[PDB]
This record gives C-alpha cells, structure tokens and sequence, in this order.
C-alpha cells in the first residue's frame, strides 16, 4: 500500500516545530526519518504513529483518511508500533504474550490462533521459549519476541523507532537482518533514529528532516553528494 | 488473557495495600484509643480486643481506598515500562482497561457490601456487650426506613464508590514524562480527598438536619459520576 | 566558611524545607476547616472553628509538621540535587563529604532557632486564644513551675518540648544518612515514600512510645528523648555500615 | 605522572564482573576503554574513579597508592570526572560554576582566582556569556562548561564518561578538538564510551574488555587487524 503523508504542522506553545512535511512509503521498501535533534524527526515521527495529535495534517493509509484516529484505531487499518524501550509483557509467558495480541484479531478461527501462533515461533526462532516468562531474556532475545508479537496483529508498514539505541557492532548485523527479513514480506519500514552510520547502509531512500521544514530526500547515495544537509548534519561522513 | 493479566497484577498490588494501609489505621485507631485510656477507662482489660472490634468500621475507608490505590500503583508502573502503550499500538482499545478496572470493582463490592450490611452492625452490638431508638449504628439495613437521620446514604455511598472510583484512575493514571511519576497522582489523590471530606461534611452536618439526599447527597455523588465519565470519552467531538 | 558551594546546597534545602512546611500546614488547615464547620450554628459561622482558626491554630501546627517536614525537605531538595547528577560532581571536584554534612547542618540553625523561637512564644498564646474564641460562642516559661502544683502525664509533655528542636537537627542527619546509603540513583517516588515511612513511624513512635513508657515505669526524661535517640541511632548505624 | 591500575576485581552477587584488569595511563595521551556492554567496561572504569569501592585492586598514581581512598580525597591527588549527564548547577550562574570550584583548592589565595577564572573563560571562548544561570545555556554550553569547571579543580588525568553519548555528526567534531585539545595542556584522559567509531578515531590506545578482562591494548591499527575481538565485539567488516 501507499501511505501518504501531506502537509504535517504542530505548535508548542507559539513554537513553530514542523511545517509542510512530505513522505510516503510503499510495499516492501525501507525509508528513512533522520535528522538533527531539532524537533524535526521526533515530532513528525509521532504523528505517523499517532501519539502525538496533530494540529493541521492529512494522513491517509493508500485509500482513507485516519488522520483524526487515535494510535488504537489506526492500528487495526494497518500501521504497527515498535516503541524504543523494552516494551515485553513483563509477567507473562513468551507464548502467552504472543497469543495475548492474537486473541484480538476477530478474522480468525480459535483453531487457526494456534497455528499462526506456532508459525511465528518457528520463523524466529523462539520455539526453545514457549514457557519462560519474560525479564529473563537478553537484548537480542527480546527484540525477536517485541517484533514477533507485533507483526501477530497482521500490520503493514511496521514503523520502528530508535532500534538501534545503544548496541554493539556485532548485534547490529542481525538486527539489519530481521528488518531486511520484513522487507521480504511485504511491510514498508519506517526506521528513526541517532545512528545515522548504519541506517543510510539499510535503507532505499531516506527524508532528512531539519529546523522545520523537510530539507533533502531521496536514495542514500545522493544524500551525502548533496552540500545542503552537510552543513547542519553530516559534516565530514565518508 | 490480558484481562486475566491487568486483574492478576492489580490484585498482588491490592492485598499488598490492604495489609499497609491497616497498619495506619490500626496505629491511629491507637492513638486516639490511649487517651481515653490513660485518663478514661482503667486499662487492664478491652485495649487489645476493643481495637480488634474497629476494624469492619475502619473497613469502611480502606476497602475503596485499596482498589483506588491499587490502580494508581499498577497502571503507573505499566505506563513507565511502556506496557499500554505497546498495548494498544498492536490492537485494543481502553475498554479493556475500564473491563479489567471494574471485574476487579465486583470484588470489592461485594466485600464493602457485606462489610456494611451485617457485619459492621454485628461488632457494634459486640463493642458495647463489653462494656459491662436513636443509634443509628446497631441498627441493621433492613430497618433504616423509619425516621429523621437514618443515614442509609453513608451506608449505601460507599459501595457507589467502590465502582466510581474505579473509573476515575483509568484516564487519571496517565504519567507525563515532564511532570514525573510521583507528581502525576496529585491530580488523583487530591481528587479522592475532595469527595471524602465532602461527603463527610454532608453526613455529620447534615444528621442533625439542614441538608440531606434530597437535593444534597447524590448531586455531588453524579457530579463526580458523570465527571468520570466525560473525563473517560475526551476521544471525540467537543460538546 | 560560606564559599558559593555552602550558599547553596544550603539554599536548596532552606527553601524545600520551608514550602513543604507550607504545603503540609495548608492541607492541615483544610481538612481542619471543614472539620470546624460540621459545628457551626451556635451564633458563629466563621468564628467557632472555620475563619480564626489561621492565625489561632496554624502555629499549633508548624510544631507538630516541623520534624517530619525537616526530614522531608532535606530529602526532596537534597534528592533533587542527587538526581540531575550535581552531588557526585561536587565531590569529584573536592568538595568532600563531611563538608556536605558541614553545609545541611549550618542551614538547620535558622530552622531550630526558628522551631524553639515560636514554641514558646507564638504557639501556645495562639493556642490558647484558639479555645477561647471557640468557648464563647458554645510554653517553656508557663509550663515550668506546674509540676508542683499535683500533688506524671505533663511531665512528659513538657520534657518533649524543650529537645524538641533536637529533633528537627536529627530529621536533617537522618535524611543525610539515607542519601549517602540506599541512594543507587533511586528515582525521586522511592524518596517521597521512603520520607512518609520514616516520617509516620515518628509520629506513631512520638505519641505511643511516649506514654506507653510512663504508664509501665520510667522517669518521664527519657521517655521524651526516645524517638529522637532511636532515630540517632539509625542514623548513625546507616552512616558506619557501606565501608 | 602516570596513573596505572592493578588488578581489579569486583563481585557483586557471585558472578564476576571483573577479573584482573589492568591499564596505564601517561600524561598527555588518549586512551579508550572499551568492550560491549555489560562486560565490565563500565564497572573497571568506576573502580579507576572510585564510585563502586573495588575489592582486590591496586589504583596507583606516580608514588601514593590511592586504591583505599573514596572519591572525594581522590579528585585532589588529580583525578577528575565528568559524568555523562549534564551536570552543570542550575541556579547558579556561570560564572559562579567556575568560582565554586577555585574556592576548593586552598593553595591559590583570594585574589587569584579571579585571574585565573577569566582565564579560563577566555580559554574556552565562553567570555561573552557570563550571568547566563545554566538551567538555559545550549547544548554545547552544557559540553563545554563542564570541561573548564572540571579543570578548575587543577587534575592531572581527567575522565571522561561517554562524552559523545547521541550528539549529532556535525557536534562530534567539535566535543572531539577540545578533547586533543585537553591533552595539549599535558593531561591524561581515559575515554569510556559506547559509540566506537570516533574513540578510535581520537585515541592513540584502546583497552577493550571482554566479560572479565582485556582482550588487546593496542593501538586502534592493532585492532581492527585482531582476530579474537572481531567475535565477542565489532565484527567482520569496519573499513
Ligand atoms: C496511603 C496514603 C494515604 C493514607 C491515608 C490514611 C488516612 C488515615 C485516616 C485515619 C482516620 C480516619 C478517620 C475516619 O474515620 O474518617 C473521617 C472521614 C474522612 C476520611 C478521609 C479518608 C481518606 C483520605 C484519602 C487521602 C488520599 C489517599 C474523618 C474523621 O474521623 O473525622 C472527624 C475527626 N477528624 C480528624 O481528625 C480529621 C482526619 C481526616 C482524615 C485523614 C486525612 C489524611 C489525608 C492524607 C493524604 C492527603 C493526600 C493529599 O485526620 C486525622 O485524624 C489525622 C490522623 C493521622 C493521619 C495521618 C495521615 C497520613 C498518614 C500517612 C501514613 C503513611 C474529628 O477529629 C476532631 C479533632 O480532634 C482532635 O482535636 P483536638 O486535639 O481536640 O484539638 C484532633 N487532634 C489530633 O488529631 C492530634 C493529631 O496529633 C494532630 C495531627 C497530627 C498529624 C501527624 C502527621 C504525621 C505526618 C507524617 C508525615 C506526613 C484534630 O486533628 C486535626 O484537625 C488534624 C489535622 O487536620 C491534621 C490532619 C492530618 C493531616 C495529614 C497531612 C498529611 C500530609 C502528607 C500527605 C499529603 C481533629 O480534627 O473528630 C470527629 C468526631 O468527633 C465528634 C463529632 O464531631 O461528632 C465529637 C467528639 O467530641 C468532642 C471532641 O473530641 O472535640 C468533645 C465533645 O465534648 C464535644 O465538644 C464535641 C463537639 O464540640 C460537640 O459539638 O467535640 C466525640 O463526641 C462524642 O464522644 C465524646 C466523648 O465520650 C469521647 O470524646 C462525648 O463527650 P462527653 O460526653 O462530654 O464525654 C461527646 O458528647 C457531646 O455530644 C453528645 C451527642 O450530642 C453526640 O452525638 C450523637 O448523639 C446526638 C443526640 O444526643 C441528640 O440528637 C445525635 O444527634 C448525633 O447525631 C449523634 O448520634 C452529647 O450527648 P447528649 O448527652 O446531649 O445526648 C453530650 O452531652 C455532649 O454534648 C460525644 O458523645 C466524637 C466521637 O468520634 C463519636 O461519638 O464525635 C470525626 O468525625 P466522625 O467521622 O463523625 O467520627
Ligand atoms: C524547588 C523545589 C520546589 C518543591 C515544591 C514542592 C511542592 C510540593 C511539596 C511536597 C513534596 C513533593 C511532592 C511531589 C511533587 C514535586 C516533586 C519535585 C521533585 C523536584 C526534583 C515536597 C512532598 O510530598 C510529601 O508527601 C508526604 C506523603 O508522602 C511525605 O510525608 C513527605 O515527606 C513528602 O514526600
Ligand atoms: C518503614 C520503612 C519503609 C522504607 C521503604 C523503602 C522502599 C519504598 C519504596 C519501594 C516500593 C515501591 O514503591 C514505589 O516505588 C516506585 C519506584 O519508582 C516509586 O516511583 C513509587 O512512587 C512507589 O509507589
Ligand atoms: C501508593 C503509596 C504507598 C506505596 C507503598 C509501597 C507499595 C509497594 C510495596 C507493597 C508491595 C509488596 C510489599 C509486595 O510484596 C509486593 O509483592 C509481590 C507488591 O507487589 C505488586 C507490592 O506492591
Ligand atoms: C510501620 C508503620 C509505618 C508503615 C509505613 C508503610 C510501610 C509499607 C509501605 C511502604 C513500602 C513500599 C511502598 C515499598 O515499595 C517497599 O518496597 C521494597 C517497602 O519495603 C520494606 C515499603 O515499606
């Protein structure tokens, strides 16, 4: 599908933070919101998501209007939420917490619950967790189940927020390789973030957002040939 | 299931409560229980077994102050963790937040209610059977329909409370990251003080008679009704 | 003596002190209020307990809120400091601890001097007049010579009241101990309910543990002095523990 | 002078997080102290500070063993630290920052610190702003404050934590020429962050632990071209 983002504002207190962003994504394709920590990305990044209302915007999911819904409602037409914290049901099972999602969605029988349930521990490797409960898993154990529930409500465009967040190089390759895995599946992603070394290496376009206004986008490539992001971030990259 | 988990982690938070908040009581039930002991009655006897006949009447204040409590603890502590708010990115709405507050209220309910139908009357026959028309506290609940100041109301205002404040702490327990976690129950907890000194205020001044559940009692008890519902349904047009 | 450091991790704690004391009086004073107005009627609607209890009883009650709100400010404004991370950066800069310790106590001397300046000249004149305003319409000096004219329970009244600025200097040195102990970068709730628990349980240890060792047998002495010893004592066993 | 550790060891609850570490620092020279998380490389440079007390270590600069010492007597033997976070007083202005500091030492008398002050203030270029409080200054005046208040306090061998610590790429050049520029006055300085690719890229030495020890001290060229810390760290491609 074609989410569309169109003329996105906000105002703090009289403080102008985002005016007239323009950034779409597609079925199966990584895009990029990164910029400097002028409110820029944070802002405009939670209003895709919907924790934020916004103040003037039009936000519409490939055919409808959702932009006056709350993050619970546009969760059912599609977008799903990865927040940036450790976000696991703290006592419950790994298979409790999977099902705890997927005893919600009301176009399934109570026998193909088991089975989708049985389909997501295999394809990421949680089957040896079924019963161990959660506060007990590792970083990049966690991270599996957080994304393996989160793509049990059956989203499009699964949209992360930081999901790098402080992590050594050699957890990084295969956290690259779980957001290239969901590419392979159809859900456009939509990844922000600090750690600009490694999303301009994952994704196919990015949209660098600064002081307001939308600045640059496009591929990665001409990204950093471009000269007016380098004078705000990105001074002497590679 | 995430019902059975919000009611299975609000209870280890609610008879937690239950056994910290009697410790208050029951140390202020003796403070006040010394000074007429230390100038009242001679002390070689009740002082134990008198306070252990004032708990089904402390019961009174601290069975609806555990379940308001107890939502303040749990839902404070899952905001923070970034639990609701993962609750509902993945599909569900506050509903199930309200269904889980008030399965738990049925409990306590039918706790206050038998706490105040038959067994607070039962210690206060006991209480002055060890000391050895117009009482208003013997007096059992079928037989408050006869005259002035029967005060079924305080009776009967504190199993409404069990279920009304159950529904102020769902939208009330939200933590904003600016103010904090401990500055977010100040708007709660003040609003919880509020009704009690009210509607104590309008028990006791209005027994000996100037203002009763006519037009008094229960407009400030569907004022703060209909407050916790307007203040639950912000998700749509102004009104 | 008073460098910049010493005018103001003393200026932190003076403050919080001195608006928690306000913060807990004003609640006291309402829910006081409304208690003194379930009796108006008897040809005084603001006079019995409702208006002239601001001036006639709030001196009454910035004796009985003054330890536990000096173990509390010295906890929220000293907390305060310990949480943006300004504590560990005054002693990595030579300013030691003994010295911080130095800085909280030379603030408590405005307090102890104030506590002990209107506990004998302010609170009981008001509270005096506080019962005769009300019984119309329905010290240190004054309460020395009084022991004489029994002949047990006033001896232990006024005994905890002269060492009762020693427990406002003791409030400041227990909640010194616990920022220097159990502090781990705890958030700022656990400092709000680890300052209620300390500060209930010297209410309760002040008014049972106060008579209920006169009534067994004692001199009424140190029956007064208990729940600040007892509160010495933790705090002196919480400091020589971590090392 | 030079500051080395001997042999650190700490254990909190049976698991060793530490086990015989062992580093050196000289004057005028960058050094990183790495490694992934959880694997000691904070715990070892707490001990070298002294904010967890160590167990069986032995912290030696020149000719003082200091390893007995907390952190308060540490900081005049020339040890000075800047924690991760900001750190500045608020209300007090800043000048008042690096006035609260110069009435530390006892060896400078009372009329010269304030020459010594404004040079510090010219130093750093932050003359022009000198009653600003400091709850509002930037975010690089809450980088660049910290540094010339904790060089006030005369070190010899400060330590930084995680001085980049999510900066924007146009701001690491800037928190990165104070840093060569800090060991240009003839002081040694111990990095210890999380993002290794900019400690490489300023250290002259590195000290990359592994679950209780190092693993290579070498410099960033004999590392990249290492072979075992390419498993329990970077990886397989850093060109
Ligand atoms: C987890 C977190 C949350 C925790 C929350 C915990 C909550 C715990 C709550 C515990 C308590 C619950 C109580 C309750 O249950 O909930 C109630 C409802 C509200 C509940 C709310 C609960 C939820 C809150 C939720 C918050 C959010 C979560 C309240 C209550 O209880 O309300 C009332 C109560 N309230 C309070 O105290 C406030 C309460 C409120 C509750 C607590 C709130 C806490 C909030 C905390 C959180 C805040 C968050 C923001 O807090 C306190 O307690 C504080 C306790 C410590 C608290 C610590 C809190 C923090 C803890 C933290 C822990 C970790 C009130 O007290 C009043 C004051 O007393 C002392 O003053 P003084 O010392 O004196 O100055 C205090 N000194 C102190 O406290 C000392 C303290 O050290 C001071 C404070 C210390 C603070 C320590 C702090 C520590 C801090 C630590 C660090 C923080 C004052 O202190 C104050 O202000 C206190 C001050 O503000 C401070 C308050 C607290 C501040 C806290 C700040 C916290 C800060 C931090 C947090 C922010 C205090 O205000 O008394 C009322 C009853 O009194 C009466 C009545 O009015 O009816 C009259 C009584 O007699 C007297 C009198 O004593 O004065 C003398 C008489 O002579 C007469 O003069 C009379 C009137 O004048 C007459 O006109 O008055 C007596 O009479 C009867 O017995 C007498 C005798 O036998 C025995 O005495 C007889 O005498 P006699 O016969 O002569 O012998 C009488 O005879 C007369 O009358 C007869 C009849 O007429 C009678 O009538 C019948 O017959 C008629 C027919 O005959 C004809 O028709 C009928 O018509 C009638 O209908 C009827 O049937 C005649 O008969 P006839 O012959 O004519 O026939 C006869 O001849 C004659 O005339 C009569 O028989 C009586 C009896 O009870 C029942 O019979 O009834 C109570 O009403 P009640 O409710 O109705 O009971
Ligand atoms: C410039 C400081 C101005 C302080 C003004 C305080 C006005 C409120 C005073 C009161 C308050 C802060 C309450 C929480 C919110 C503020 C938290 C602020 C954290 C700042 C870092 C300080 C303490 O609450 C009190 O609750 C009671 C029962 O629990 C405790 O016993 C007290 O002992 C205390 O806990
Ligand atoms: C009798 C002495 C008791 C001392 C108690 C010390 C522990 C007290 C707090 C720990 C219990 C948990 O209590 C909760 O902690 C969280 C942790 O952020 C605080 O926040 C909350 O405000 C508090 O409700
Ligand atoms: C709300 C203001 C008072 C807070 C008092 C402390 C509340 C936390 C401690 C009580 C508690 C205990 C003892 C406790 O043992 C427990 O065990 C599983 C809890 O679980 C949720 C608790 O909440
Ligand atoms: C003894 C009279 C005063 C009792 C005050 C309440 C004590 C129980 C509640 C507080 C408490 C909380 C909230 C709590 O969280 C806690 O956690 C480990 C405690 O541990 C010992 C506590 O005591």
């Amino acid at each position: 599908a074609t989410l569309t983002a169109k003329n996105l504002a906000k105002a703090y207190k009289g403080r102008r933070v985002v005016e007239d962003v323009s950034l779409t994504v597609n079925s199966g394709e990584i895009v990029g919101l990164l910029g400097p920590n002028g409110a820029g990305k944070t802002t405009t990044f939670y209003m895709v998501v919907g924790i934020v209302p916004r103040d003037a915007g039009n936000i519409i999911i490939d055919d409808d209007d959702i932009s006056l819904l709350p993050l619970h409602a546009r969760a059912r037409r599609g977008i799903g939420y990865l927040p940036q914290e450790a976000s696991i049901f703290r006592r419950l099972s790994v298979y409790d917490n999977l099902m705890a999602v997927l005893q919600i969605r009301d176009d399934l029988s109570a026998e193909q619950r088991e089975d989708r349930a049985n389909e997501l521990m295999e394809e990421f490797h949680i089957e040896h967790l079924r019963d161990s409960m959660g506060q007990s898993l590792s970083g990049g154990e966690r991270r599996r189940v957080e994304i393996a529930r989160a793509l049990a409500a059956n989203p499009k465009f699964i949209l992360l927020d930081e999901p790098f967040a402080g992590v050594d190089p050699i957890s990084v390759i295969d956290i690259k390789r779980i957001i290239e895995h969901l590419r392979d599946s159809g859900l456009g992603v939509l990844i922000t973030d600090h750690n600009v070394r490694e999303t301009l290496a994952v994704c196919e376009r990015a949209y660098i957002v600064s002081q307001g206004h939308l600045i640059a986008h496009g591929t990665p490539t001409e990204i950093l040939q471009d000269e007016h992001v380098k004078r705000v971030y990105l001074g002497e990259d590679f | 299931i995430i019902i059975r988990y919000l009611v299975r982690e609000t209870l280890k938070s609610q008879l937690a409560i239950l056994f910290i908040l009697l410790l208050i009581f029951f140390c202020q039930k003796l403070v006040r229980i010394l000074g007429a002991a230390v100038d009242g009655d001679i002390p070689a006897n009740l002082v134990l077994s008198l306070l252990g006949l004032g708990v089904p009447e402390m019961a009174q204040l601290i069975l609806p102050l555990s379940l308001f409590l107890g939502l303040l603890m749990t839902l404070g502590k899952l905001y923070t963790e970034s639990e609701i708010t993962v609750m509902h990115a993945c599909g569900l709405s506050k509903a199930v937040l309200v269904k889980a507050a008030m399965i738990l209220a049925v409990f306590t309910a039918i706790v206050a209610a038998v706490n105040v139908m038959w067994a607070g009357p039962w210690s206060s026959r006991h209480q002055d059977e060890v000391l050895a028309d117009q009482m208003d506290m013997r007096t059992l609940w079928n037989t408050d329909t006869d005259r002035a100041r029967a005060e079924l109301n305080w009776r009967i205002t504190l199993v409404v409370t069990v279920f009304m404040m159950a529904l102020m702490v769902v939208p009330l327990s939200v933590v904003n990251p600016r103010q904090g976690r401990v500055l977010s129950m100040l708007p709660a907890m003040l609003l919880y003080l509020l009704f009690f000194l009210i509607q104590t205020s309008l028990k006791s001044n209005g027994g000996k008679g100037k203002l009763d559940p006519t037009l008094w009692m229960w407009t400030v008890n569907l004022i703060y009704l209909a407050l916790a519902i307007v203040l639950n349904l912000w998700d749509t047009v102004p009104v | 003596p008073f460098g910049v450091l010493d005018r103001y991790i003393g200026k932190t704690i003076f403050t919080t002190i001195m608006m928690t004391l306000f913060m807990l009086v004003s609640l006291s004073g309402i829910i006081k209020f409304v208690d003194q107005l379930k009796k108006a009627g008897q040809g005084s609607y603001d006079a019995l307990g409702a208006g002239m209890y601001t001036l006639l009883s709030v001196p009454k009650d910035v004796q009985i809120f003054f330890p536990m709100a000096a173990l509390l400010g010295a906890l929220l404004g000293l907390g305060m400091l310990a949480q943006r991370s300004e504590l560990v950066v005054m002693q990595a800069s030579g300013f030691t601890r003994m010295q911080v310790a130095l800085s909280v106590m030379k603030t408590a001397i405005p307090l102890v001097l104030l506590t002990m300046a209107i506990g004998e000249w302010v609170a009981p004149q008001g509270e005096q007049m506080a019962r005769n305003y009300r019984a119309q319409a329905m010290s240190i000096s004054g309460l020395h010579n009084y022991v004489k004219y029994l002949k047990g329970r006033y001896q232990l009244n006024m005994w905890s009241k002269i060492f009762q600025p020693l427990s406002v200097a003791v409030m400041m040195l227990m909640a010194l101990s616990f920022i220097f102990g159990p502090l781990r970068s705890v958030p700022m709730g656990v400092r709000v309910v680890t300052g209620i628990s300390f500060g209930f349980v010297f209410y309760v240890l002040d008014q049972i543990f106060g008579p209920l060792t006169l009534v067994y047998g004692i001199p009424p002495i140190i029956g007064a002095l208990l729940p600040s010893a007892s509160f010495f004592l933790i705090s002196l066993w919480l400091l020589m523990r971590k090392s």
